[PDB]
RNA sequence: CAGGCCUUGACAUGCUAGGGAACCCGGGUGAAAGCCUGGGGUGCCCCGCGAGGGGAGCCCUAGCACAGGUGCUGCAUGGC
RNA sequence: GCCCGGAUAGCUCAGUCGGUAGAGCAGGGGAUUGAAAAUCCCCGUGUCCUUGGUUCGAUUCCGAGUCCGGGCACCA
C-alpha cells in the first residue's frame, strides 16, 4: 500500500517477468512500460529468493514509479512451514496442511515489519488467523 | 526416437501461435479497449491461452536438453539415473498428446461402431467380421467394455450389419479417427481358382449423446379458438362454440376438430394430435440434424478407402497419411494406437 | 513372453594399432549371463650368449570392412 | 371419456375345475455338403401385464391400473 490517483498493488512472481500472462500489461493499462519493469525489475527478485514478491506500482506519467517491495503474503508463507500449495478450496476445520505452536513463530523472523507491531508474538497471532483463512492446521 | 516425432509435433505451434501473442498481450496493454464488455473478455481468453502455450514450449526444451547429455547407452550411474528423470518427463510428454485427442467437441462418452460390408459381397462381409474382431480386442485391451448391441450373419459367408457400443474413459476419441471405409486384399476363399480379391466395408462411430425421450409443449404458445359448429346439428350447432382449433406459432402447424359436440372434448382432442404431428416433424429434424454430425464418407465404392489392409504381401496401407506398416495380421488383433496416433492427426490438423 | 545384460558381437573373412603374440589356477559379485580380476610366460625368425625384439602360433582390447535374423513374400524360385 | 374382449417361450398363438405350464417358427450342439440351403437326430425355452385382496397355495378368481383392439357418443 502506498499513494494514490495513480496507483496498483500486486503480488508479482519470482525469477522472471517480463511478457503479459501474469500482469505485464495490467501495469501499462494505467501508466507503464517494458523496459523499465522486466530486468530494471528483477533485481529485487533475485534477492527476495522465488515465490511471491508482494512488490507493487505507483505511477506517474513518466515511466518513473516507487517500486516498494513488501514481503510475502501471510497466504504463501503458511504454505511453506505446512508443505500445502493452495491452502483449501474451502477452509474450516480440514486443510492439507499442518502448522505446529512455534511453527507460527518460524515466521516470526518474517513478518515484523509494516503487521502494526513490532514484536514477534503480538505479530504473529494475525498469521493465526490465515490459517483460519486457507484452513492450514495448527497442531495443538 | 519416439521422441523425436513427438517432440516436434508441437515444436510447429511455436511459431504459428508465437508471434499471435504479440498482437494480443498488446491489446492488454492499453484500457481504451475494455470499454467494450466482451471485446475485452474474448482479448483475456487469448490472454489466457499463452497458458498452455508457454509452459509446454518452455518445459519440453528441459526434456530434449536434459536428457541428450548424460545419457550413455551402456550402463552407468550418471546415466540411467538420468532415464527414470525423463521417465516421467516423457510420460508427461503424453500432457500434449491427449491434448489432440482430449480436445474433441464431444469425445467424452461412449462411441458407437456400425460395421456394415459393401463391395466384394460374400467377401466384403467377412472382411466386416475381422474388422469386428479387430476392434473388439482393441477397446477390450485399453479397458474399455462392450455392448453388442446388434449382430446378424446371413447367405454365404461373412456379417451383415453389426452395431455395437463401447465405454470406458476417452472412448469415442480414439475411435473417431477409425471412421471411414476400410479396403482388403486376400486369396477369396470363397472362389474356386482362389484369386486375389479386393473387398470394402465401413466402419460409422457416433457418441452417445440424448438420450431422454420428452416434449412438454406447454400451452404457453398455443392460440385456441372456438366457431360454431358446421355441418349438420340442430337448434345448438348454430349456438354452440362445439368446434375449436389450437394453433402452433413457432412451427405454424393448426389442428382442428368437431368429431364430437362439446368444445372440452374437442380441444383436448385436437391437441391429441398436435402433439403427435409434432413429435414427427420435431425428429424429423432429429434425422437430418444427426445426419451431418456422423460426416459422409461412406460409399463403399472402389476408391475410397481411408486405411487399405492387405493380407497378400502382408502390409497395411494407412492411405490417408502416407505411413504404410508392414504388420496386417497384427493389427487385426486390435494393435490400432499407431494408426489413430497418425489418424488423430490428419484428422484434427486441418481444424 | 516378463526380467537382467552384450555389442564386430555366438560364427566367417580381410585388415588396423602401442598392445600382443601357444599360455594356466582362481578371487569378488550376481539368479545366471555378465562386469570386474589375482598369477605362470611364449618353441622362436634368431643381428643375436646379452639390452632388444624381428618372431610363427596367435589369445587379450580399441578401430575398419562386415557378420547376424525360425523377420516378410511357397502366387518372385530350386530341391524334395 | 361409455361398455366388451385382450395381454402366455425371443415371434405369432393354443391352455388350467385353482395345485402341469404348451405349440409352430426362431435360436443353440452335432449329421450329412467341397460349401451354403433343404434335410437330419439332441436341446434350452415363463417373476403367464401392473397391482392389491380371497386362499392351505392364484397364471387361473376377484376390485384398481397401463397398453392394444372393437361397438357407442343420438333428438335438437
Ligand atoms: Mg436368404
Ligand atoms: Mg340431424
Ligand atoms: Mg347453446
Ligand atoms: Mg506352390
Ligand atoms: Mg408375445
Ligand atoms: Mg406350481
Ligand atoms: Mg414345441
Ligand atoms: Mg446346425
Ligand atoms: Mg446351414
Ligand atoms: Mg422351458
Ligand atoms: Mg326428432
Amino acid at each position: 500500500m502506498k499513494k494514490v490517483v495513480a496507483v496498483v498493488k500486486l503480488q508479482l512472481p519470482a525469477g522472471k517477468a517480463t511478457p503479459a500472462p501474469p500482469v505485464g500489461p495490467a501495469l501499462g493499462q494505467h501508466g507503464a512500460n517494458i523496459m523499465e519493469f522486466v530486468k530494471a525489475f528483477n533485481a529485487a527478485t533475485a534477492n527476495m529468493g522465488d515465490a511471491i514478491v508482494p512488490v507493487e506500482i505507483t505511477i506517474y506519467a513518466d515511466r518513473s514509479f516507487t517500486f516498494v517491495t513488501k514481503t510475502p503474503p501471510a497466504s504463501y508463507l503458511i504454505r511453506k512451514a505446512a508443505g500445502l500449495e493452495k491452502g483449501a478450496h474451502k477452509p474450516g476445520r480440514e486443510k492439507v496442511g499442518r502448522i505446529t505452536w512455534e511453527q507460527v513463530l518460524e515466521i516470526a523472523k518474517q513478518k515484523m515489519p509494516d503487521l502494526n507491531t513490532t514484536d514477534l508474538e503480538a505479530a504473529a497471532r494475525m498469521i493465526a488467523g490465515s490459517a483460519r483463512s486457507m484452513g492450514v492446521e495448527v497442531v495443538g | 526416437l519416439a521422441q523425436r516425432l513427438e517432440g516436434l509435433r508441437g515444436y510447429l505451434d511455436i511459431p504459428q501461435k508465437e508471434t499471435r501473442l504479440k498482437e494480443l498481450e498488446r491489446r492488454l496493454e492499453d484500457p481504451s479497449l475494455w470499454n467494450d464488455p466482451e471485446a475485452a473478455r474474448k482479448v483475456s481468453q487469448e490472454a489466457a491461452r499463452l497458458r498452455r502455450t508457454v509452459d509446454t514450449f518452455r518445459s519440453l526444451e528441459s526434456d530434449l536438453q536434459g536428457l541428450l547429455e548424460l545419457m550413455e547407452e551402456l550402463p552407468a550411474e550418471e546415466r540411467e539415473a538420468l532415464k527414470p528423470e525423463l521417465e516421467e518427463a516423457a510420460k508427461k510428454l503424453d500432457e500434449l498428446y491427449h491434448q489432440t485427442l482430449l480436445n474433441f467437441p464431444h469425445a467424452e462418452k461412449n462411441a458407437i461402431l456400425t460395421i456394415q460390408p459393401g463391395a466384394g459381397g460374400t467377401e466384403a462381409c467377412d472382411w466386416a467380421e475381422m474388422l469386428l474382431r479387430m476392434y473388439t480386442r482393441f477397446a477390450e485391451r485399453q479397458g474399455f467394455q462392450v455392448e453388442v448391441v446388434d449382430l446378424t450373419p446371413g447367405p454365404e459367408a461373412g456379417i451383415d450389419y453389426a452395431q455395437i457400443l463401447v465405454k470406458g474413459e476417452n472412448a469415442y476419441g480414439l475411435l473417431s479417427p477409425e471412421a471411414g471405409v476400410h479396403r482388403l486384399v486376400r486369396p477369396s476363399p470363397f472362389d474356386a481358382s482362389g484369386r486375389r480379391h479386393t473387398s470394402f466395408a465401413g466402419v460409422e462411430v457416433i457418441p452417445e449423446v440424448d438420450e431422454e425421450v420428452e416434449v412438454v409443449l406447454k400451452p404457453e404458445e398455443l392460440r385456441i379458438d372456438v366457431m360454431r359448429a358446421s355441418g349438420p346439428g340442430g337448434q345448438g350447432v348454430n349456438t354452440t362454440d362445439s368446434a375449436v382449433r389450437v394453433v402452433h406459432l413457432p412451427t405454424g402447424i393448426t389442428v382442428t376438430c368437431q368429431t364430437t359436440r362439446s368444445q372440452i372434448k374437442n380441444k383436448e382432442l385436437a391437441l391429441k394430435i398436435l402433439k403427435a404431428r409434432l413429435y414427427e416433424l420435431e425428429r424429423k429434424k432429429r434425422e437430418e440434424e444427426l445426419k451431418a454430425l456422423r460426416g459422409e464418407v461412406r460409399p463403399i465404392e472402389w476408391g475410397s478407402q481411408i486405411r487399405s489392409y492387405v493380407l497378400d504381401k502382408n502390409y497395411v496401407k494407412d492411405h490417408r497419411t502416407g505411413l504404410m506398416r508392414h504388420d496386417p495380421e497384427n493389427v487385426l488383433d486390435g494393435d490400432l494406437m499407431d494408426l489413430i496416433w497418425a489418424g488423430l492427426e490428419w484428422k484434427a490438423g486441418r481444424r
